[PDB]
């Protein structure tokens, strides 16, 4: 959870979507089925988000 | 006695025709160079060795950051605390009704000269 | 110039967190059976 | 050796002998309306009985000497014999410059400085290089600090990389304590007390109760709250130069929420804008000015290209300057600098113990220091190749 920061889908392979707590900033690699969820919860960079790992 | 104020009458706003746009500007302009300004409330001469500067490789002029990423906050002007409103006329910024009444009466319109 | 002995031992540490999570996942997402699965309901079904 | 340690920055002059001399001079000259005719220059402004609305003649404008007059005048009077006496013949000096000085400034500078004062090296190097060899120094392991100049009317974000100050990811932002001074003029007289012409004793409130909320809006919510608590507290007891010579802070206990004292005292001052000056100073776009605070610019350099490096960037923070004196200014800019470095790349915000000396306790060291003599330049090849040789060594 965080601050997102960026999203950059790479038919789709993967997800990179960059995080941002009050601790730093972490790059996150997200499986493409997860890419569904992003837009269907219209996620865009600087929403607060909690993608849970599992 | 008397109100004493008709016989001056300063504002009389029955033709006031706002002031707006790119006025807005020069007014956040002024203000810019004023806060960048001087003792009096050399220049000329900072100007023109800058001009003398002018290149695309790395020095004074290349060297700015530029917009931030955080937005612009809103903040009060006249109190500088943090303000939901905007005065329609000139732009600027407040947070109360009275604060809207002293900025009508000494800096909206009255400064864009 | 150079690069940090702490910060390439964290990434190894985190590379093995990450591969050893991939192993927890992939093991959890198919540990359960269906209670019939999908060819027994096909050839029950009747048209 | 023996050198003229110069820090002929616009509000500071940290001129010494290189024997513990760390003395800060006006760079400018003062008329003062209550002195009739005198431009008093450089320490004589301690002659002057009221410096009331003293008219000041700054030699530079965003920190680019001009004028050359009052910076020649003070740089006499310092050297002079009462302050740093007749001494040049052999006694070199080494002097600051600005980043990205305009080239025929301090080239023309450098010409008056050999051959109308005439005495061994200049060595003219930026004060963010002086600073990083003396961090260097105090940190042989560490690699690359930002001599993040929180001064005057200025403030950068540097890649000192070894003493090589990255002329690329050099971030100059702007809005330094001048500016924020000024700042507060306005906004203290238009509040209250149109007194907005005294400068230095406003000053004396901008560095006497200003600070860096840590919790800008919290902060604010507090300052801005009826009755007593709502931190505020400030009542900053102004000195009309008849009654006291420098303005203080009235103690708590003392304060009379009413406003109302009966000692005669110019008694306003009403706080909040304390946090708010040092806040324009981090975050920006309140004042109007578009560049990021300190520790956006402080990131964007990190980011640079030596991914390897960033590391060590932000691990070899060096707050420097004059601002960052502000209270909280550490903390803070820490704070914000971690938010925003990578988890893993580990940030390391350190402040210099005085950040306004800083530089000139470097300068002093390198002068020490060999491949000083060595490297170098003066008049002696001067007297050859112009001033090639200079910029060719600077």
């Amino acid at each position: 959870e965080g601050e997102v920061t960026e999203l950059t889908p790479c038919t789709i392979s993967h997800v990179i979507i960059g995080l941002k707590t009050a601790k730093g900033t972490k790059q996150l690699k997200l499986d493409p089925s997860i890419f569904e969820s992003l837009q269907k919860e219209r996620v865009e960079a600087g929403d607060v988000i909690y993608i849970e790992a599992n | 006695m008397v109100e004493k104020k008709t016989s001056v009458r300063s504002q009389d706003p029955g033709q006031r025709r706002v002031l707006d746009r790119a006025a807005r500007q020069r007014r956040i302009n002024r203000q810019l160079e004023a806060l960048e300004n001087d003792n009096f409330q050399n220049f000329q001469a900072l100007l023109e060795e800058q001009n003398l500067s002018v290149a695309e490789g790395p020095n004074y002029l290349t060297a700015c950051a530029g917009p931030p990423s955080r937005p612009q906050r809103p903040f009060c002007a006249v109190c500088g605390f943090p303000s939901p409103y905007t005065c329609v006329s000139c732009g600027a910024r407040y947070c109360t009704v009275r604060c809207l009444g002293t900025h009508q009466e000494t800096r909206c319109l009255k400064w864009t000269v | 110039p150079f690069y940090l002995d702490s910060l390439e031992e964290k990434r190894k540490r985190q590379r093995s967190e990450r591969l050893e999570r991939i192993f927890q996942l992939s093991e959890a997402h198919g540990a359960l059976a269906p209670v019939y699965g999908t060819e027994v309901l096909d050839f029950c079904t009747l048209p | 050796m023996t050198t003229l340690v110069l820090d002929n920055g616009a509000y500071n002059a940290k001129i010494g002998y290189s024997h513990e001399n760390v003395s800060v001079i006006p760079n400018c000259q003062f008329r003062s309306k209550t002195a009739r005719l005198k431009t008093f220059t450089a320490n004589q402004i301690d002659e002057i009985k009221d410096p009331s609305g003293l008219f000041y003649i700054l030699p530079f404008q965003k920190g680019y000497l001009v004028n050359w007059d009052v910076q020649r005048q003070v740089w006499d009077y310092l050297f002079g014999k009462e302050m740093y006496q007749v001494d040049f013949l052999d006694t070199n000096i080494i002097i600051t410059e600005p980043y990205f000085n305009f080239t025929s400034i301090q080239e023309s500078m450098n010409e008056i400085l050999f051959e109308e004062y005439q005495f061994q090296a200049v060595l003219r190097v930026n004060a963010g290089a002086l600073s990083a060899h003396r961090y260097f120094r105090d940190n042989p392991s560490e690699l690359c600090c930002i001599i993040v100049d929180s001064g005057y009317s200025f403030t950068h974000i540097v890649p000192y990389c070894r003493s090589k100050k990255k002329k690329e990811a050099i971030i100059r932002i702007n809005v330094g304590g001048k500016l924020l001074t000024n700042h507060l003029k306005e906004i203290i007289s238009y509040r209250q007390l149109h007194v907005m012409d005294e400068t230095h004793v406003i000053n004396q409130v901008k560095e006497d109760v200003c600070y860096v909320s840590q919790d800008f809006y919290r902060d604010m919510d507090i300052a801005k709250l009826k009755g007593e608590e709502n931190t505020v507290m400030i009542d900053y007891v102004l000195p009309d130069f008849s009654t006291i010579k420098k303005g203080f802070c009235k103690p708590r206990e003392e304060m009379v929420l009413s406003g109302k004292y009966k000692s005669g005292e110019q008694i306003l001052r009403l706080a909040n804008e304390r946090f708010a000056v040092p806040e324009i100073l981090f975050n920006p776009s309140d004042i109007g000015i578009q560049e990021m605070g300190i520790p956006e610019a402080i990131v964007y350099s990190i980011q640079n290209l030596p991914e390897e490096m960033q590391p060590h960037f932000f691990k070899n923070i060096v707050l420097t300057g004059g601002n960052s004196l502000f209270p909280g200014f550490r903390d803070r800019v820490y704070s914000e600098v971690r938010c925003l470095t990578p988890t893993d790349y580990d940030v390391s915000v350190v402040l210099p113990e005085n950040p306004i000396t800083y530089a000139w306790e470097g300068g002093k060291l390198i002068s020490e220091n060999d491949d000083f003599e060595d490297m170098v330049v003066t008049r002696e090849d001067y007297e050859e190749n112009g001033h090639s040789v200079c910029e060719e060594k600077f």
